[PDB]
C-alpha cells in the first residue's frame, strides 16, 4: 500500500528522490506500516482474551 | 539562536551553478570541488 506516497519500494524512493523529502516519503511509509502492525496486534489481544 | 562555532566557506562559482550547493545535489562542482552532507545546518549566501 502506498499509504499516500509515491512508490511502495524504498529504494525507489531512494533512487527516483533527493534525500531531503525522501525522508518525508519513508516517514510516511514507516508510519503507516506501523500503523497496521499495530492494528494487527491490537485485534490479536482481544482474539486472545 | 547562540551557536558552538560557526565556519564560513567562501569561493566563487558560475551563476547557474549556485544550485549545486545543496545537501545530496550532485554536480561537477559538487563531486570535485565541494559537497554538502545531508544533515546540513546553516546559510548559504550567494551575490553576484
Amino acid at each position: 500500500s502506498k499509504f499516500g506516497a509515491i512508490s511502495s519500494v524504498l529504494n525507489d524512493i531512494f533512487s527516483r528522490l533527493d534525500p531531503p523529502e525522501a525522508e518525508v516519503q519513508i516517514d510516511r511509509l514507516i508510519t503507516g506500516r506501523l500503523q497496521s502492525l499495530q492494528t494487527y496486534v491490537t485485534q490479536q489481544l482481544i482474539r486472545a482474551a | 539562536l547562540c551557536f558552538t562555532n560557526v565556519y564560513a566557506d567562501s569561493f566563487v562559482i558560475r551563476g547557474d551553478e549556485v544550485r549545486q550547493i545543496a545537501p545530496g545535489q550532485t554536480g561537477n562542482i559538487a563531486d570535485y570541488n565541494y559537497k554538502l552532507p545531508d544533515d546540513f545546518t546553516g546559510c548559504v549566501i550567494a551575490w553576484n
